[PDB]
RNA sequence: UGCUGACU
DNA sequence: TCGCCAGAGGACAGCGAGTCAGCAA
């Protein structure tokens, strides 16, 4: 969160509400949630030798 | 109590009116003001 | 060293633990908050020499 | 100045691999292995660490 | 040497060091070599060159009563910053840390000690207190040298500073080096505005700017007349006088006319026009009643006497000799020597006449030098202590002509009594730049020698101790031909880094290699040695012709004649010589050697120059390979390869250090300047220095007025190698951005850029500015009462729980306009008054400086509040890329709504792809790639300049990295519609640039007015913003709105919303004037004549009333034809 | 920030780099009617240099 | 009011 | 031999808009 030095002092009181996502996103759950279209690779010819 | 604290001694002076502004056990003369505890609300936005 | 904006920042970027289905949304307004929608956490330290 | 909390691109959570990131470097490792070592997967996360300058050392450092 | 240890690539793993945070215990030296200039000038300056010019300072000799006084000044000291008397305590030191807290000058003393003696048998040594002179930082008069960064971390310093400034007022003005024509050489010109001098000039001349000691600088002017005789100009104090020559040859030698003729046509001995020419200068005016050198000296001191201002007692013949060692040929202590120099000269405009040789530009740098702050301090000094000497002997004079005799007892009192003088004259010189001098210092410019120095980043900074302005006058000229780029600025000045609008061309950089010569050398055995070589010395026996000979100068003064099969080895035995550091020829004398042909090329010769303020720069020198340093006019006769494969046998005598020698600091640091177009690499160095970065590590302490600060900065991950050397990471500038160039939104095009809202929300760019407001409150009052004390009366219901009981905020209070500030107590009185905030923005206050008085006895009257205003990325702010991509944001677009790629991504920067085909800006392309790339691997590619061939591409190099971490070579990976949800049909170019934020926000540029002030001579809008302030409409706004035929709008505009009144006139005498009111039925009644059934109301404009007003001022009459 | 369509860019020469413009608010009823009828944006579809179109997508 | 910067 | 075609220089007056700031006299 921070760094000290001696003689230095934080002090303080935090809050923490309900939101969502989207109107501040430090309410968001997930790092990411994409998704991805499953390819499909197909050999039209047998490949062979090197 | 008002406190500043030197500017290279870093020794609490109180200062008020009337009297100069040097610092004791030096003689800077600059010397900044103290944080006191005192509320303040901040958003985390 | 880090400021007070920034490290109220700093802070609201922390995820919490606690579920959010056993919570509710704070009213408009709802400044002081009650145990229905408001958890509170406190940080108080000081560093010194060893 | 200091380790930014979350990833800004994706928001994973970084600020707790500074200390973990530092301590693999002084163990012969290099940035590459070290990020991976540490779950950084995707190159926005990567260069969060990876380009980090902790000027927060260098504030630290004058009179209180 | 001093360019090794340059690092071949950038790395990354000195940040993630063990020991990034220890202060080292030696400063950097690459960074320290920026400001070398400055300081090592300065250093000369205040202890070698003092002494030297308190030494010229003739001797004051004035008359007192029936007697003759004399003074001199036998020594002058400064001494560095200090205590001011011992009224203080614990420290006698003052360091720059202070006089920024408080807003003070960093000032030493400066004392000399003079001698005044009646008859010089009676004296008495009596050592005054000029006054005060400011410091420079690092410069031997400071306290702040010889300290190691660990120690210059204890007092608040920067820990890796060069001062190379000074503090007028806590400011830091940071006087940069002015272009001057050149030194002790003649510039032969061809300027047409002459023959405006007189009746038969021509339009031909060879100036000449002698410097002496770097303390005085004169201009001489030799003219061509159409008779074919030549005329000399000199200025003395802001006058300019003509001496015919002969006047000045005859005065300077006593040689028989015959020898003077010899020397004038030693190289074109068969010319006949010439042969008559100089018979009539000798024979025309000086046979004309001056034969001998007394006598020429005698008329020449009568003709002058009475505006050289020469003592009464002075004979004719001594009023001569003073005119002739204060205003031509400084340099030269001889009179035999300024004779030789005055012939050479001659002798080169008989050769520019006749066609024989080419005019030198003196817009080429070959022909021009820079004025260090070195220069200018000691040219001031030595001027003020001249004003000093007489204006203590004009109170002297005036007081009583008394008897001085026993007025040997107040004349220390006398002294002193103009001793309180050298102060606030060399103040203004600092706090406002301009020159107010009785001679201008042969200098030509009197405004803008010395700026703010801002540290708005670091590379504004250091940009501020390598600029080289041409000249302030030249920003008001129709013809733009000194700004022009020519190709001898190679190496010496960066062709990129030029301001880009109305100081283009004008203000110039320094290359990274370039530098100023500052050292001073003996250069006495100098010319023995240039007669062992073969030269041969004026006086004779050239053993050729004087046409077969090239004339050797060296620095001024004419050794002679070297001939013209030994002067190829002469020159490269001086340059061998200089190279392996033998003989005593300075590391960085500058060997020329202008070969003569038969065509009119530039004037043959041998020059030598070894002066203290000319460009140099390094290059490995071949066939020695003993890195040489060359000068900008000895560059123009050698090849100098920039490649190796470049290099050949007979050509290719030299070879440049780097290849990207060229370039300067700064656009040193943009990546790949190779494959963007010219205009945006002029454009990038200009934004560099505007952007919202790192700029110091010591806040707390600078109390200056704007101070922007970006919170988490980055170091790129694709970045030149010289970025390493000068480590510019302990200052980062931008962060490192996901860029997807894409089409997507509707809201990037034509410049704008789109901004992920949650890489927003998440800190990404967020900023801050500091303010910082001095209030000394030492105004609202006069020497009276102290109506100034911080401080509250108790239970004031306006600062009931806003201030703490000394009438200033709390530090970490929240300011809104409205809120109370600050509270002063008249002490008397007892009075109190609030002082509310009136920004129209929210801060914290983060500091308060109580400052004293500097004799630690001031009474809190001066404070420094320090604001914290916090700045995020907005909408409206503009952003930019390291090539000149510049663009504001227009919209945040939801992180839900952007393209995700295929690996779960998102992009944090959109950029619409349409910026780049005018532009060509190829060098974001290939960041793009590098910066992924090292994402990546966890490399850190370098993007120097000229590093990667059309055999060696980037984007093959690239993308083998990129094909080498499972991507694609092209760079593009396919992303889906955040929107749709659809894989779009297009796969998209992504990858990873660095961003800075650019200073400039909508927060500080938008206004609106509605009513409010006026100006009151005209009773319209104030016109600013800061004020509340009208905008302009402007005529050619008037006359592009009555095109459309709305005169009803411009009725609205021009006339209801600026300026309305109700004036009103006599109908009959239809004057303005005449009405007048009367005393209390109110009925205005004409004055001219006496009705008041004939005065009427009429709607006219207040300025018209005005012009009325200013016409009759004038006895004017306007009058009006009322219906 | 005051908003303005692309369409307009053209007529103005406006580039989105920072390009700080006027706007003025008729306080008369009668320069209202003006700017309705004559002054409007699309009586200004054509540059009245050579009666070509101004305003275009781009 | 002027000189220095700066924006399109 | 001086009026008018020629002939000379000297003087003046113009040099795109509109913005924001700081510093200092
Ligand atoms: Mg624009
Ligand atoms: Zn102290
Ligand atoms: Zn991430
Ligand atoms: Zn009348």
């Amino acid at each position: 969160i921070a760094q000290l030095r001696p003689g230095q002092e934080i002090d303080l009181l935090m809050h923490c509400v309900k939101g969502i996502g989207k109107d501040h996103a430090k309410f968001s759950p997930v790092a990411t949630a994409s998704y991805r279209l499953l390819p499909d690779i197909t050999l039209l010819e047998p490949v062979e030798g090197e | 109590p008002m406190i500043y604290i030197c500017g290279e001694c870093h020794t609490e002076n109180e200062i008020k009116s009337r009297d100069p502004i040097r610092c004791r056990e030096c003689g800077y003369r600059i010397m900044y003001k103290k944080r006191t505890k005192r509320l303040v609300v901040f958003d985390a936005r | 060293i880090v400021q007070d904006e920034i490290l109220a920042h700093r802070l609201g970027l922390i995820p919490i633990h606690a579920d959010p289905r056993l919570f509710e949304y704070r009213n408009q307004g709802d400044e002081e908050g009650t145990e229905i929608d408001t958890l509170q956490f406190r940080l108080q330290v000081r560093c010194t020499r060893n | 100045m200091i380790i930014p909390v979350r990833c800004f691109t994706c928001g994973k959570i970084v600020g707790n691999k500074w200390e973990a990131y530092l301590g693999l470097l002084q163990a012969e490792y290099t940035e590459g292995d070290a990020l991976d070592a540490l779950g950084l997967k995707r190159y926005c996360c990567r260069r969060m660490l990876l380009a980090h300058v902790d000027l927060i050392e260098k504030l630290l450092n004058y009179a209180p | 040497s001093r360019w090794r240890n340059l690092p071949s690539g950038p790395s990354l793993k000195h940040l993630t060091d063990p020991s990034y945070g220890i202060p080292r215990e030696q400063q950097k030296a690459a960074l320290q070599e920026l400001t070398r200039a400055h300081v090592e000038s300065f250093n000369y300056a205040v202890h070698e060159g003092l002494g030297l010019a308190v030494q010229a300072i003739p001797p004051f000799e004035f008359a007192f009563k029936d007697e003759r006084i004399s003074f001199t000044i036998l020594d002058a000291v400064i001494s560095p910053p200090t205590v001011p008397k011992g009224t203080i305590c614990k420290e006698a030191n003052v360091y720059p840390a202070e006089c920024r807290g408080r807003r003070s000058t960093y000032r030493g003393k400066l004392t000399a000690d003079i001698n005044w003696a009646v008859n010089g048998i009676s004296k008495g040594i009596i050592k005054q207190f000029l006054g005060y002179v400011p410091i420079m930082v690092k410069s031997k008069l400071c306290n702040l040298r010889n300290l190691p960064p660990q120690a210059l971390i204890e007092h608040h310093e920067e820990a890796e500073e060069m001062g190379g400034y000074f503090i007028i007022n806590g400011i830091e003005k940071v006087i940069r080096m002015l272009i001057m024509p050149r030194r002790n050489f003649p510039i032969a010109m061809i300027r047409p505005k002459w023959k405006t001098r007189g009746p038969g000039y021509t339009q031909y001349g060879v100036s000449m700017h002698c410097v002496r000691e770097e303390h005085s600088a004169v201009n001489m002017n030799l003219h061509y007349l159409e008779n074919g005789t030549v005329m000399l100009n000199f200025i003395y104090r802001k006058e300019l006088f003509f001496l015919p020559l002969g006047f000045a040859l005859k005065a300077l030698v006593s040689f028989s006319d015959y020898q003077i003729f010899q020397e004038l046509i030693k190289g074109k001995e068969d010319d006949s026009f010439l042969r008559n020419s100089v018979s009539q200068m000798l024979r025309i005016v000086m046979e004309e009643g001056c034969s001998t050198q007394k006598q020429v000296l005698n008329y020449l001191g009568e003709c002058f006497r009475v505006k050289l201002n020469v003592p009464d007692w002075y004979p004719n013949e001594q009023a001569a000799e003073f005119l002739f060692n204060q205003c031509i040929c400084i340099h030269l202590k001889s009179n035999t020597e300024k004779f030789y120099m005055l012939c050479l000269m001659t002798r080169k405009l008989f050769a520019l006449a006749k066609g024989e040789c080419m005019e030198d530009n003196p817009d080429s740098l070959v022909n021009q030098e820079v004025l260090t702050p070195g220069q200018l301090f000691l040219m001031f000094l030595k001027e003020k202590l001249e004003g000093w000497l007489v204006s203590i002997k004009i109170a002297f004079d005036k007081k009583a002509q008394k008897t001085s005799v026993s007025m040997n007892t107040d004349n220390l009192m006398r002294i002193f009594t103009m001793g309180i003088d050298l102060t606030k004259p060399f103040e203004y010189l600092f706090a406002t730049g301009n020159l107010r001098s009785k001679t201008g210092l042969g200098l030509l410019q009197d405004s803008g020698l010395c700026v703010v120095a801002d540290k708005l980043n670091f590379i504004r900074y250091l940009s501020h101790f390598r600029c080289v302005h041409r000249g302030a006058d030249f920003a008001k000229m129709r013809t733009t031909t000194v700004r022009r780029l020519l190709p001898e600025s190679w190496g010496f000045l960066c062709p990129v880094h030029t301001p880009d609008g109305e100081p283009c061309g004008l203000m110039n950089h320094l290359t990274a290699v370039c530098e100023v010569v500052t050292q001073f050398v003996y250069t006495a055995s100098i010319p023995a040695l240039l007669c062992n070589l073969g030269v041969t010395p004026i006086d004779g026996a050239p053993h050729r012709s004087y046409s077969e000979c090239y004339p050797v100068l060296l620095d001024g003064v004419m050794v002679g004649w070297v001939d013209k099969d030994l002067a190829p080895g002469i020159a490269d035995s001086l340059r061998h010589f200089k190279v392996l550091r033998e003989k005593r020829i300075p590391p960085w004398m500058e060997v020329v050697l202008i070969p003569m042909t038969g065509k009119p090329s530039l004037y043959p010769g041998l020059f030598l120059f070894t002066t203290p303020c000319r460009l140099v720069r390094p290059v490995q020198n071949l066939a020695l390979g003993k890195e040489e340093l060359i000068g900008t006019m000895e560059q123009i006769f050698m090849n100098v390869a920039i490649f190796e494969d470049e290099v050949f046998a007979g050509v290719t005598t030299h070879q440049e250090l780097f290849p990207h020698s060229l370039l300067s600091v700064i656009a040193n640091f943009i990546p790949f300047s190779d494959h963007n177009q010219s205009p945006r690499n002029m454009y990038q160095c200009q934004m560099g220095k505007q952007t919202m970065g790192f700029p110091l590590l010591t806040y707390q302490d600078r109390s200056d007025n704007k101070l922007y600060r970006l919170q988490t900065p980055q170091s790129p991950l694709v970045r030149p190698s010289m970025y390493d050397y000068y480590d510019m990471d302990n200052y980062p500038i931008g962060t490192n951005a996901i860029v997807a160039v894409i089409s997507y939104t509707g809201y990037d095009m034509e410049d704008a850029m789109i901004v992920n809202k949650a890489s927003w929300e998440r800190g990404f760019a967020h900023g801050s500015v500091y303010k910082s407001e001095f209030i000394d409150l030492s105004e609202k009052i006069k020497q009276g009462d102290s109506s100034l004390v911080f401080g509250i009366k108790p239970g004031d219901p306006r600062v009931l729980q806003k201030l703490d009981d000394d009438g200033l905020p709390f530090i970490g209070a929240k300011l809104q306009y409205g809120d109370p500030y600050y509270s002063y107590l008249n002490l008397n009185t007892g009075e109190s008054f609030v002082m509310y905030y009136k920004s129209k923005e929210n801060c914290v206050v983060d500091n308060i400086k109580v400052c004293s008085n500097d004799t630690g006895s001031g009474k809190f009257k001066c404070v420094c509040i320090t604001m914290r205003v916090p700045r995020n990325p907005t909408i409206g702010d503009k952003f930019a890329s390291r090539h000149g991509q510049k663009g504001i944001l227009s919209r945040l677009w939801p992180a839900e709504d952007m393209p995700f790629t295929e690996s779960g991504m998102v992009p944090d920067i959109l950029f619409n792809p349409h910026g780049f085909p005018s532009r060509m800006t190829i060098g974001m392309l290939i960041e793009s790639m590098a910066g992924k790339s090292a994402a990546l691997h966890g490399l850190c590619h370098d993007a120097t300049p000229f590093i990667f061939s059309e055999e060696n591409s980037a984007l093959e190099y690239f993308g083998e990295m990129l094909k080498a971490a499972g991507y694609n070579f092209y760079g593009t990976e396919r992303l889906y519609s955040g929107i749709s949800g659809l894989e779009l049909e297009a796969d998209i170019f992504i990858g990873v640039v660095y961003y800075q934020r650019l200073r400039h926000m909508v927060s500080d540029k938008f206004q609106v007015r509605t009513t409010g002030a006026r100006d009151r001579v005209t009773n319209q809008p104030i016109g600013g913003r800061n004020v509340q302030g009208g905008i302009r409409f402007g005529e050619m706004e008037r006359d592009a709105l009555l095109a459309h035929g709305t005169s009803f709008l411009l009725h609205d505009r021009l006339f209801n919303c600026s300026d309305r009144s109700v004036a009103h006139v006599c109908v009959k005498c239809g004057s303005l004037l005449s009405p007048l009111l009367e005393k209390p039925n109110r009925k205005y009644n004409c004055t001219l004549c006496s009705r008041s059934d004939t005065i009427d109301t009429v709607s006219v404009p207040y300025v018209f009333r005005y012009f009325v007003a200013e016409l009759a001022a004038m006895n004017i009459k306007v009058k009006l034809d009322v219906v | 920030v005051l908003r303005l369509h692309y369409a307009n860019c053209k007529a103005y020469n406006a580039d989105f780099d920072g390009d700080e413009m006027n706007a003025h608010f008729p306080q008369s009823e009668l320069g209202r009617a003006e700017a309705y009828v004559l002054a409007c944006t699309d009586q200004q579809y054509l540059v009245p240099k050579d009666g070509q179109p101004l305003a275009g997508l781009i």
